[PDB]
């Protein structure tokens, strides 16, 4: 039993339209970077969070 | 009401006309509106959507 929280999710669409993969943000430092540039390849270097 | 949230099953006093292909007519479809050519596309969508 678990309850649903408003979290931000950054949902992958293949050829066909099938979710399957979804990087969760606001949780890990490493995963809020991946949410202001919306890909899932960070290369080396300093950016801004928040 | 509301506008553009659900399928068309309500409506009101607009009859059904024919479908035509290959042409740069306006069209509507659950009540949005537009115009482009209706040709054929080979993905395919899902049943709830």
């Amino acid at each position: 039993v678990g309850y649903l929280q408003p979290r931000t999710f950054l949902l992958k669409y293949n050829e066909n339209g099938t979710i399957t993969d979804a990087v969760d943000c606001a949780l890990d430092p490493l995963s809020e970077t991946k949410c202001t540039l919306k890909s899932f390849t960070v290369e080396k270097g300093i950016y801004q969070t928040s | 009401f509301e506008l553009l949230h659900a399928p068309a099953t309500v409506c009101g006093p607009k009859k059904s006309t024919n479908l035509v292909k290959n042409k740069c007519v306006n069209f509507n479809f659950n009540g949005l509106t537009g115009t482009g050519v209706l040709t054929e596309s080979n993905k395919k969508f899902l049943p709830f959507q």
